[PDB]
């Protein structure tokens, strides 16, 4: 599982 | 478990 965590 | 980071 590919997980994006978006940072700013 | 694949945890990327996104600026």
């Amino acid at each position: 599982s590919k997980t994006f965590i978006q940072v700013x | 478990k694949n945890v990327l980071y996104r600026r």
